[PDB]
RNA sequence: CGCGGGGUGGAGCAGCCUGGUAGCUCGUCGGGCUCAUAACCCGAAGAUCGUCGGUUCAAAUCCGGCCCCCGCAACCA
RNA sequence: CGACUUACCAACCCGAUGCAAACUGCGAAUACCGGAGAAUGUUAUCACGGGAGACACACGGCGGGUGCUAACGUCCGUC
RNA sequence: CCUCCUAAAGAGUAACGGAGGAGCACGAAGGUUGGCUAAUCCUGGUCGGACAUCAGGAGGUUAGUGCAAUGGCAUAAGCCAGCUUGACUGCGAGCGUGACGGCGCGAGCAGGUGCGAAAGCAGGUCAUAGUGAUCCGGUGGUUCUGAAUGGAAGGGCCAUC
RNA sequence: UGCCUGGCGGCCGUAGCGCGGUGGUCCCACCUGACCCCAUGCCGAACUCAGAAGUGAAACGCCGUAGCGCCGAUGGUAGUGUGGGGUCUCCCCAUGCGAGAGUAGGGAACUGCCAGGCAU
């Protein structure tokens, strides 16, 4: 009871933050390539003029300004490009 | 790590030669591919061999 | 520090209003003699309340 | 069903071609008629139309489903496709197996001189 | 095709007459049979397996397909992906074949045959049966049989109930009990 | 209290570190030799692995705790 | 070889109740990104270059972790 | 190093805070074309059962995803089969993310290939872990240099240990 | 123009499910038969081919049905930005935003293009 006692932890561990979401949203005017969202799967699709790499990330095809619209039997959402 | 690494030369004379890793005892049979030459410019016969 | 505690008893968070026990099939005096002597043991302040139809 | 398993199997060329914007010659087989259209690709507006269940088409035909009625709906479609115009298309099967009168369709439409 | 002759002759005019039905369309048919036997003693000797298919395809002239193991199972020691049973599926001329043979010549042949249960209807108007021994059909060699491989067979009908069923079957001269 | 281990037939130990199955000795039981016993000889059975819950198709085994048994440490004022 | 009940334990589903940072078929306020429009602000913005210091923080309010919903405690976010 | 929470609905955010994993695997588990759809339970059925294979139904993705967790996934990214080497060479508009080193996404262009009738898809795997800078050296190309000249030694550049 | 049917969509449950009924001149589906083209890790089941006897049985289409699923106000409540205040680990006031659930209720989709059939 004089000092102390004593014990480990088994945790504090973790990992760097990926800075997914959103990067341009909706009703910016972006170059051709253009990176509009970094995500983990398809939370997000590639409407018109929008491209879909490895990891999923959705960049534009077409110079332009971007539009989310819900699209779908399944009701999900779609990035596109309307043509600037 | 369990796979070694081995070079894949071109059999068109050019000396290149690509690298990968291949698993050993499960599949000790050698490896052939079709693979682009960048020295002759052309697609040809890529067989295995020793790093 | 040197991490977190072990867990040594479980609680149960109560808002107002919460309706802690229940009783039914006794007169109501009972109940309220029954449910004074229960709320003598509990660290908050309580009160009787009786079943309405909405 | 046999025609849900077909809409399955059609969805992802369907939907490649109507993201590319190309122009669909779209094909529907059944077991005694063949019909052929050339749809935009917004997917709402019927460019032209030829099928076996018409008089001028079928009246040529000694039975509307075979290779020989293909032949001649997919002849049909083309000359009228090279008369608006439309000249360059992409084939849709719409599930059907390329093979048999889907094929000789497109054989028919290839030669009479749609692009695909 | 004998017993398909007989059916649409016959079998037919009874189902109608018998149940009322509308439309001739609405009369069961005989959509499959199926021949299975589980060779759960192949991932000992996997010859096994084949000498059994050999059998089954002596006996439906129709090579078997190899059924193997949908999710590995500890309780039997089989892994996911082993071969364990034979099984083969007849439609039309060959169907009504080996069931004209069956009917006619195998059952006979069973060993004190007293009669088909009429329990045997899955609740929808499928008959499956299981046949002990395949001495009983000729096609197998009795001298060469090195071991008593049975197998199960399962008359698949478009009937709804199985009272449907089972008159369509008993039409069919079927040994009911 | 921290850290390293251990829990396996009736007793003592392996096995487990490389998840596909539990052995050795003594003991116990039955018979045999002996007038009888001990020793001895010949046969047999016995534990489902501390325990809970997971993982896995499969847990004595891997994992997390929980219970008990040892060992080291629990210091500087 | 062959069958009964109960004293009880209780799965699924149906209905009625609650709880959750690692639950969501719902879901704000704010904050944030982008665009246009006035006024205002000694360009308050960005780039480039010369010189630095600083990288021991403290308390208070709001949202929290940890602690005992203890500490002028400790670790964060924003003022 | 990877995943969730704390983390306060953009990004980011600490603790000896709360939970788990990685130091790989695959020549196919990659590409493409064609095809297919799960768990579980109930009913019937030779050995054979609670759990083996067969048939039907209910169900609805409660499955699967080579390995953790999250986000996804029916057009399947899940499951088979054919042919295959794009698990290509030189670049790369434009972005994202970092103090920096660096890291990631990427249409399109050139060459030469694979699959498909074709549109088209393919410069690895559903994505996020599977890893270490520099120096010093080793191996193969490269006549770039090669201390008087011609070579060579060596050095450089490219691939790589 | 009317109505039915087929195809391609729009939209993504006020649109789905259940239950009851109804349709075969045309269409569609079931259907008949496999030198064939093509095919099953076996099977003309499926894919495919040559057809058309029969039936709308199943499926599909349509119609009617509220038993569900679905949508859903007004009001109140919770939360909350800014500024204050309190016996302050929680609240209250002024002002701005204002749900979720639930209630009344709605609800058996609607709609474009082309083709065919019938009555015109
Ligand atoms: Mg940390
Ligand atoms: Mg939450
Ligand atoms: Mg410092
Ligand atoms: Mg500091
Ligand atoms: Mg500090
Ligand atoms: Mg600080
Ligand atoms: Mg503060
Ligand atoms: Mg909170
Ligand atoms: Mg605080
Ligand atoms: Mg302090
Ligand atoms: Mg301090
Ligand atoms: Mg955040
Ligand atoms: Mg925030
Ligand atoms: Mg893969
Ligand atoms: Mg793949
Ligand atoms: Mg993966
Ligand atoms: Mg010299
Ligand atoms: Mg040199
Ligand atoms: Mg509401
Ligand atoms: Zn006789």
């Amino acid at each position: 009871a004089h000092k102390k006692a004593g014990g480990s932890t088994r945790n504090g561990r973790d990992s760097e933050a990926k800075r997914l979401g959103v990067k341009r949203f909706g009703g910016e005017s972006v170059l051709a390539g253009s990176i509009i969202v970094r995500q983990r799967g398809t939370k997000f699709h590639a409407g018109a003029n929008v491209g879909c790499g490895r990891d999923h990330t959705l960049f534009a095809k077409a110079d332009g300004k971007v539009k989310f619209e819900v699209k779908g039997p399944k009701n999900r959402k779609f990035i596109s490009i309307e043509a600037e | 790590g369990i796979r070694e690494k081995i070079k894949l030369v071109s059999s068109a004379g050019t000396g290149h030669f690509y690298t990968t890793t291949k698993n050993k005892r499960t599949k000790p049979e050698k490896l052939e591919l079709k693979k682009f030459d960048p020295v002759v410019r052309q697609h040809v016969i890529y067989k295995e061999a020793k790093i | 520090g040197k991490g977190k505690g072990n867990v040594e008893y479980w609680v149960a968070l109560i808002q107002p209003g919460k309706v802690l026990y229940e009783m039914d099939g006794v007169p109501e005096e009972l109940a309220r003699e029954a449910f004074k002597l229960a709320a003598a043991k509990l660290p908050i302040k309580t009160t009787f309340v009786t079943k309405t139809v909405m | 069903d046999k025609k849900s398993a077909r809409i399955r199997r059609a969805t992802r060329a369907r939907r490649k071609l109507q993201e590319l914007g190309a122009t669909r010659l779209v094909v529907h087989r059944t077991p005694r008629h063949i019909y052929a259209q050339v749809i935009a690709p917004n997917g709402s507006e019927v460019l032209v139309a030829a099928s076996t269940v018409e008089k001028a088409i079928a009246e040529q035909l000694k039975y509307t489903g075979n290779k020989d009625a293909a032949a001649a709906v997919g002849k049909a479609v083309a000359e009228r496709a090279l008369e608006k115009g439309i000249k360059d298309v992409s084939f849709d099967r719409s599930g059907f197996q390329y093979h048999g009168r889907v094929q000789a369709l497109a054989d028919a439409a290839r030669e009479a001189g749609l692009q695909f | 095709a004998k017993l398909h002759d007989y059916y649409k002759d016959e079998v037919v005019k009874k189902l109608m007459t018998e149940f009322n039905y509308n439309s001739v369309m609405q009369v069961p048919r005989v959509e499959k049979i199926t021949l299975n036997m589980g060779v759960g003693e192949a991932i000992a000797d996997k010859k096994l397996l084949d000498n059994a298919a050999a059998d089954l395809a002596a006996i439906s002239g129709q090579k078997p397909l190899i059924t193997k193991a949908r999710k590995s199972v500890a309780g039997f020691k089989i892994r996911q992906g082993y071969p364990i049973g034979c099984k083969v599926t007849l439609r039309g001329e060959r169907m009504w074949e080996f069931f004209e043979r069956l009917i006619t010549i195998a059952v006979p042949r069973i060993r004190d045959f007293r009669g088909l249960s009429a329990k045997s209807f899955d609740g929808r108007g499928n008959y499956s049966m299981g046949v002990r021994e395949q001495i009983i059909f000729p096609e197998i060699d009795y001298d060469k049989v090195d071991r008593v491989r049975g197998l199960d067979i399962t008359i698949t009908t478009t009937a709804k109930s199985d009272e449907e069923g089972r008159a369509l079957l008993a039409a069919f001269d079927f040994p009911f009990r």
